[PDB]
RNA sequence: GGAUGUGUCGUCGCGACAGCCAGGAGGUUGGCUUAGAGCAGCCACCCUUCAAAGAGUGCGUAAUAGCUCACUGGUC
RNA sequence: GAUGUCGGCUCGUCGCAUCCUGGGGCUGAAGAAGGUCCCAAGGGUUGGGCUGUUCGCCCAUUAAAGCGGCACGCGAGCUG
């Protein structure tokens, strides 16, 4: 993503395929604008949970990770991008998605699984080392199996933010 | 096979969910007389192969 | 012949075909002969 | 898209005006076309070239690539298609060179070729129509067809060769 | 479907969308592209539609119960004040709605129940995916 | 609502693709439900041979068959 | 300081969502006899019993016994 203009007046982004955005940590404040295929092909990867290297117009190379993206309605394509610009030691909580691998063995009983909640934020990422994926043992459940996140792998390093006892994923009845 | 399969687990019929309820269990041992009198009817072309045909058919039945 | 204002697909042989300002169907079987006029 | 087009002795090809006259030894036919298509014979063989390629003439590309093979396989050769007449009762004879019509409708219908096809009986059972314009040889031969149309429980009337005509049946 | 218990009456006034959210509660979602009035026996056409297209499950959500009553003509004349306290709940939907929602199944099995529970709808509506990621 | 009507931006993947000649499984009549085999519905969608034929798409019969596609080679 | 009200009789005309006559597609259309849909207002669309009836039921027939409008057409035209 090559940023370049970073004004006020979005008067010269509109019409154009351009997003604006904005990212900070502390110290610097400054407005950006970026463009929208470069983001909307980028933002699509890593999401919120991977840095991307973000050079403005002059040779200024910034690391930051998204944040918050407010999507306009009506409309799939978004309009504003927050980003956030890594500290290197300790930042910000991030967000982490849950997936699901292997068949589980209420699939076939009749069952079917169904994830309570998609995206599981955490305590201190860790700079470096952002979990981008979780991986989560389902086969272990039957009917009426309820895991929570006391049963989830850690990535390393890194610490959960949710109840202890708060169900992620659920097999849950026929019909 | 399948009228073979229920006179040696001694399937009555079978099993209308094989995926909750299954049948009976059998041994590798019952497959051998199986691919020995179906040989005309089997390709199946060195021990094995044959062998892991009939399987797939028991997998399906509820065995 | 069936006049329909929703004229679609509904096997592997329906043809859509565009003559003088109309839409119409060809096909093998002839009771998917759909035309919006 | 279509560029191969076979030329051969017999034929004439020429480009005059938007008038496409072709002579032969089966009879001079003539085709007309468009003028902003350019074609033309090029050394032994002849292209169709295109102004555009987007529709507007690249539809009009292939149609007159193919109307121009048409007229030379014609005053090469010449076209000839062999209808059948299959049922019950059905057959046909000649009046001099006009085509007699007798299935199952109480009055023969008497079927008249226009100025440059002509009928021809085998059989009482078989019909061939012969032409020079492969346009006008299905254009007559049609008309013959449309006389009893195929009926989807015996197939009878007039058909193709073996025409694939599927019986629904009764019953 | 029905509320339980309200004080009646209401009035009519329609605002763009406001908590409406592209995907929750499955992977799936259905969203309305034009301001309307959804009755709830309409919601009853949508729900029990996409059940016969889905045997087991039971993976469909609707998170628009209608919260508004709507008044109707009784008979005649113009000489009374209100008229028909009971008729039908409506509840209001916005383009950027999320109205339904469904999981588990394919993509196919999901193009079909969308699609059939899309054309009973006084409005237009486009079926999304995952990629969002606001509140939680 | 529907559609190979066009113009202009985007997102997925591919010696093709369409056509033409040829081949098409052996386990198998898969297990099951019923007066009763790719194609009413429950369940799976496994193995082998191979340059290769997915227990499977549509039409069909009371089931059968048959006619084809997905997959392979050749000719442009 | 007035736009005469229902029905009937009388006299017509118009539209097409065609009652019957014509020209087609499909059919669980063999034929015959139908169903349904598309095109088409040229012409036709009966006589009686009960009721003020408009409707409707019934008798006897017919290819058919169409559906609306024209101030629910028409009272300086008639009945009342
Ligand atoms: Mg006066
Ligand atoms: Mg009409
Ligand atoms: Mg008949
Ligand atoms: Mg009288
Ligand atoms: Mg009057």
């Amino acid at each position: 993503m090559e940023l370049t203009a970073k004004p006020r007046t979005p008067k010269q982004k509109l019409d154009e395929s351009m997003i604006a955005a904005v990212a900070y940590n502390k110290e610097n404040n400054v407005s950006f604008a970026l463009d929208r295929k470069a983001f909307d092909r980028a933002f699509r990867q890593q999401s919120t949970t991977g840095l991307f290297d973000i050079t403005v117009e002059g040779g200024e190379t910034f690391p930051a990770l998204v944040k918050a993206v407010q999507m306009d309605k009506r409309k799939r394509a978004p309009i504003h991008v927050d980003f956030y610009m890594v500290t290197y030691g300790e930042p910000v909580e991030v967000s982490v998605p849950v997936h699901t691998t292997g068949r589980s063995q209420g699939e076939v009983q009749g069952g079917l699984v169904d994830i309570v909640v998609h995206n599981l934020q955490i305590v201190a990422p860790g700079p470096r080392r952002i979990p981008q994926e979780l991986v989560v043992d389902v086969t272990k459940m039957n009917i009426g199996d309820h895991i929570t996140a006391g049963d989830i792998k850690l990535p390393e390093g890194c610490t959960l933010a949710a109840d202890p006892e708060l169900t992620v994923v659920s097999v849950l009845p026929p019909r | 096979m399948s009228y073979l399969i229920r006179k040696a687990a001694g399937i009555g019929k079978g099993s209308s969910t094989p995926n909750k309820a299954k049948v009976g269990k059998l041994n590798w041992d019952q497959v051998l007389e199986i691919a020995k009198t179906k040989m005309p009817d089997l390709n199946a072309g060195s021990v094995e192969a044959a062998a892991n045909t009939v399987a797939g058919t028991a997998r399906s039945m509820g065995v | 012949m069936k006049v329909r204002s929703s004229v679609k697909k509904m096997c592997d042989n329906c043809k859509v075909v565009r003559r003088h300002g109309r839409v119409l169907v060809i096909c093998s079987n002839v009771k998917h002969k759909q035309r919006q006029g | 898209g279509k560029q191969p087009i076979a030329v051969p002795s017999g034929v004439t090809v020429n480009a005059q005006d938007g008038v496409f006259k072709v002579k032969g030894p089966k009879g001079e036919l003539t085709v007309p076309y468009n003028t902003e298509l350019t074609v033309r014979q090029d050394g032994d063989q002849l292209l169709v070239e295109r102004p555009s390629d987007a529709q507007k003439h690249r539809a009009l590309h292939g149609l007159t690539r193919t109307l121009v093979a048409n007229a030379v396989k014609g005053v090469s050769d010449g076209y000839t298609i062999n209808l059948e007449l299959r049922g019950v009762g059905f057959r046909a004879k000649l009046t001099g060179k006009a085509l007699e019509m007798n299935i199952g409708y109480s009055h023969p219908v008497i079927i008249e070729p226009p100025a440059g096809v002509t009928f021809a009986v085998p059989e009482p059972t078989r019909i061939d129509v012969s032409g020079i314009d492969k346009q006008l040889v299905g254009q007559v031969a049609a008309n013959v067809r449309k006389v009893r149309k195929p009926d989807a429980y015996h197939g009878k009337g007039v058909r193709f060769v073996g025409e694939q005509i599927a019986l629904k049946a009764g019953k | 479907k029905r509320t339980k218990f309200r004080k009646q009456f209401r009035g009519r006034m329609t605002g763009d969308a406001k908590g409406g959210d592209y995907v929750a509660f499955g992977d799936y979602g259905l969203i309305a592209m034009e301001p309307a009035w959804i009755k709830s026996n309409q919601i009853e056409a949508c729900r029990i539609v996409m059940s016969r297209h889905f045997r087991r499950g039971g993976k469909i959500y609707i998170r628009i119960f209608p919260d508004k009553p709507v008044t109707k003509k009784p008979a005649e004349t113009r000489m009374g004040k209100g008229k028909g306290a009971v008729e039908y709940w409506v509840s209001v939907v916005k383009p950027g709605r999320v109205m339904f929602e469904v999981a588990g199944v394919t993509e196919e099995q999901a193009k079909e129940a969308f699609r059939l529970a899309g054309h009973k709808l006084p409005i237009q509506t486009k079926m999304v995916k995952r990629e969002v990621y606001d509140e939680a």
